[PDB]
């Protein structure tokens, strides 16, 4: 739940379900940049042609 | 006694768009809009 | 441009030209973004190709560290650089002297 | 990146999990987690195994 990409620490002492930061931060940055690029309204106002 | 790897780069580039980011710094950029 | 056309057909022409302008502008933006992404991916792929090709040429004699530099165990001189550069190097000649490191 | 960090200390089994030969404690977990691990401290112990 902390990050997308995590680690399974098997030290024969416990179970460390850690999470990375760099790669998942790059992935979230790229995906939110993709949505900032695409999810946008039009910049041209149209007109009603038919009736 | 070693050999390293690398690529050419410039001090000042041009910011271009891409599929997942805005204003990515690259080496060279041509103009597609006259 | 000089003498104005009939208003209804002029509005139809402007609406069609504006829709075509929107389609071509979106197509140009998607085209530029797609081929910039493909050019960046192509550069990364060619760098990865060169890195793995040098790794296959150097074999077990040089161990990668995680930087792009190769720690060649043999005393690999300038002619050895030329051999690993222009696809001439053989690992079987130097494995005996580079195995103990 | 983890493969480049673990030079000879660990190998890929085939299922994608590294098998560290030497003793790699929770501080070594943290070192490979935040990329501060070094091969200069455990080349020989992992090489002898
Ligand atoms: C970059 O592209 C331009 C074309 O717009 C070209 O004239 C130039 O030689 C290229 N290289 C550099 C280093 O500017
Ligand atoms: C169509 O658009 C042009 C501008 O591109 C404008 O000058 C012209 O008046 C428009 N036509 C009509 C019928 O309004």
């Amino acid at each position: 739940i902390d990050g997308w990409y995590g680690f399974r620490h098997q030290n024969a002492q416990g179970e460390g379900t850690a999470a990375d930061y760099k790669s998942t931060q790059s992935a979230i940055d790229c995906i939110t940049g993709k949505l900032n690029r695409l999810i946008e309204k039009t910049n041209q106002q149209f007109e009603l042609i038919d009736n | 006694d070693k050999i390293c790897l690398g690529h050419h780069a410039v001090s000042n580039g041009t910011k271009v768009n891409t599929l997942c980011e805005r204003g990515v710094e690259v080496v060279n950029a041509t103009e597609t809009v006259e | 441009e000089f003498t104005e056309v009939e208003k209804q057909i002029g509005n139809v022409i402007n609406w069609t030209r504006d829709s075509i302008t929107e389609v071509w502008s979106y197509n140009a933006e998607l085209l530029v973004a797609m081929e910039n992404q493909h050019t960046i991916d192509l550069a990364d792929s060619e760098m990865d190709k060169l890195y793995e090709r040098v790794k296959r040429q150097l074999r077990e004699n040089a161990e990668e560290d995680g930087t792009g530099c190769f720690e060649i165990f043999h005393k690999c001189d300038d002619d050895c650089m030329a051999s690993i550069r222009n696809n001439t190097y053989d690992h079987s000649k130097y494995r005996e002297e580079a195995m103990q490191n």
